[PDB]
């Protein structure tokens, strides 16, 4: 049994060490939660304070906007990116669209991938929003299985990597069921206010927090639930 | 200085569909429109990476205008032949 | 008649002896309820106190990351199985993924199972995620004939077996059967509940309901006796 | 060169000598001889089924040369074979 | 010792589309793969029910290889014709 | 022998005469003489329409010689009443 | 006393479709069926209101029987010129 | 008498030289010639497209003589638009 520490304020001890390794962890939840956000905050813990590099691939949305995301909260990337820090893939969409005069095999991407994480020793790898490419690809055939063959690729790897994914509570996998460990996100309106909560159902071969955990965000995602 | 570049996985069957298709476009429409650049992004991704791929086999093309990109199996022979073109 | 024990803590009470014999039992519940538990550890149970011998047909998970699983409770399965006791099938899909040219007969994957029962006289089977064929295959209407004679198949062959199946529904097109326990997880107030609710067994003496559980070293529930 | 491709098959069911008759004059009248074949009957030696790991029938082709791949089915549909015959480039 | 047996109702439409597309099989493709039998299963149903069928119309086959019943109009001249064969 | 086949028509609505022109060159151009007809403007003499309980138009054939069966519609798809013919065999 | 009355709205694409395709029913099939009527019911809608219509282009026939009334652009060729006959 | 048509553009993108293509053919093969043409290319003059306040490309076609019309699109569908042609009645 393998296990890998993120250090996001309060989240780890519920995970009991964090993450799992060598596997695929799925992060799913409504628009507008800080999925995105988890994904950046986890993989910039992880290089400032473990160095374990990391590559943001990001699908929805464009770089110099990630990094004016980020800086909100007082992380200068690129500057320190220029250490060889983290390397954010571009996969935004190709403003002017794409024909299509036949069927793809995403192996551009995936390769591309590995290239950038056996050139940045990365360890640890984060993934937004592949829900997008099901919607950039109007071909919900392919995408799955090639999904799929980036997550187990990783899983060949090693590498810590995370996905994340686009009603809360009920009926919620999304569309891209495929993975193999699954933090859900979801914040609730009750009455006239807003519950941001973590759910985790549960981490598959591995200890687990029982239930869901509200939270809130600061410089880096916070909560602090469990005492004694 | 004609210039028309290529991006296949190694020997996938859809690239190699692409490949048979696009050569046969090569020598039954114009036997050179343009140049060609085959590239198995598997050994040199890095060049997948500034040329910023995301998918195979995509099929591309600078200048002559427009700068453009058109990904896939390249079977739809209709819309391909018709995303050849040039006049200006 | 007849009836097969569990003896995973606190279950075999509930189905008022086990599981049934000769009979396919299938058990279902959302994803992320630990099935998959159930029916390893079903068949470890099996095989560590009867020394009855187990097929664990697996699509969704991975052998080795099933065994890097089992590990978490303490228990060595590649011990068991070059003890030649334990065998975990690998039905999970290649990567690569498929390519289809034509409708299928699914007889390679029966034959694999009866010839590897046939082969380790095994009398326990569990199969986990039938649904992943679905999430495999998109014809929805072969498979419910090549799963029909692969629970009857096994029922010629008389082994204990077990399905796998992805709140309160109902079976999503997974074909009634003929006997079924359906594992729940409940989401409520700001907490979670993991209950048993044990739906039918056919012909038999049965428990009323819905029961709440937990996890230990194997599956821990909560009956009612004395 | 030295092209190889294998074949699962289920003894005699219908759908997979439908499958082998449309298959053997696709392997043999488009070109005579790329490459020879082998059938393997899963009902009575299984195991090689087994150790291969394969799930379906009919199951058709092989890995090698470059790419690990490769098409299940009727194989009636000779659109998609033809479409995943590799070789030549 | 060839052998081939068929299960009509009386004279459905179903089942004389059937008969006709069936016997024009038989002396089209071959004069004698198998002999027949035809059953109005409505005045001796009991060879249906030792056949146990569900369904009309139902043509059957025992040996050579394998037991085998399939069912219908047999229209779907495709299939059918694709659910002959022997070879052994 | 004796084959027989009778004929519920709605006087002269489009869908029904469309049915009568395209059936009259089925029945005598296949085969001359099966059987003559009988049909049946329902509009000024329905009381045979309901004694004969017939529900819509065109309502199309006869259920002797066995069985009892038959057919309705616009009968322009020639397929399904050369489906539904019946004798020879 | 042969009559036959056509609709149209002044001259929309879909009237002249059904006005072409019309005139040469009438001069392919049957020279003099009825006489005919074209009315741009857009300066004498009084008629059409006379008439009740709802829909352009809608074309009409009283006697010989029966009194009836298609509407359409007239493309499906199929059904009009089996909406046309007489016999009696 | 007199017929007029105007089309925009944009540039040369696929589409709309996929548009012209097919349509100029149209234009001079059915009849040599009704009418010459106009092409507006919306990327470097575009005001006019806005005074004519249009909102897609390629969108085609003028609406005199009467009525008020007009048609848009790839133009591959030869069928719409020698529907959509108007004159001789
Ligand atoms: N200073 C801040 N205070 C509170 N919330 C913030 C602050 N900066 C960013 N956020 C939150 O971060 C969230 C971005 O995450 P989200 O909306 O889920 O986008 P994504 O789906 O790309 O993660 C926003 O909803 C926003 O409310
Ligand atoms: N330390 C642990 N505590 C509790 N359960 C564990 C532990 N380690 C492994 N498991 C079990 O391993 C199971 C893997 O099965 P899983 O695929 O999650 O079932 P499901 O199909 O319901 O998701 C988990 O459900 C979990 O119950």
């Amino acid at each position: 049994v393998k296990k890998i520490p993120t250090m996001i304020e309060g989240f780890d001890d519920i995970s009991h060490g964090g993450l799992p390794q060598g596997r695929t962890t799925l992060v799913s939840g409504t628009s507008g939660t800080g999925k995105t956000l988890f994904a950046v905050q986890f993989l910039y813990n992880g290089i400032t304070i473990f160095n374990e590099p990391g590559i943001f691939v990001t699908f929805e949305e464009s770089p110099q906007d990630i990094i004016k995301n980020a800086l909100s909260f007082g992380w200068n990337l690129q500057s320190l990116i220029d250490q060889g820090k983290l390397f954010i893939l571009d996969a935004s969409p190709d403003p002017d669209g794409q024909e299509v005069a036949g069927d793809f095999d995403l192996s551009a991407l995936i390769e591309r991938i590995q290239y950038a994480i056996r050139k940045y020793k990365a360890t640890r790898v984060s993934i937004d929003s592949v829900t997008a490419v099901f919607q950039q690809y109007d071909a919900a055939s392919v995408v799955r299985r090639e999904i799929f063959r980036l997550a187990f690729r990783l899983k060949q790897l090693g590498v810590t990597t995370i996905m994340t994914t686009e009603g809360p509570v009920a009926r919620f996998g999304v569309e891209e069921f495929v993975s193999d460990n699954v933090v859900i996100l979801r914040n609730v309106l009750e009455g006239e206010r807003r519950r941001r909560t973590v759910e985790i159902l549960k981490l598959r071969g591995t200890t687990h927090m029982k239930g869901e955990y509200p939270f809130t965000i600061n410089n880096g995602i916070n909560i602090f639930p469990l005492g004694a | 200085t004609a210039v028309l570049k290529l991006y296949v996985a190694g020997n996938t069957p859809n690239s190699v569909r692409a490949l048979k298709t696009l050569n046969n476009i090569l020598e039954k429409e114009f036997k050179g429109v343009y140049a060609l650049k085959v590239i198995d992004v598997l050994k040199n991704p890095q060049l997948a990476e500034e040329d910023k791929i995301l998918a195979t086999p995509t099929l591309a093309k600078v200048l002559p205008p427009p700068v453009r990109r058109i990904i896939g199996d390249l079977s739809n022979r209709e819309k391909v032949l018709a995303g050849l073109d040039l006049l200006a």
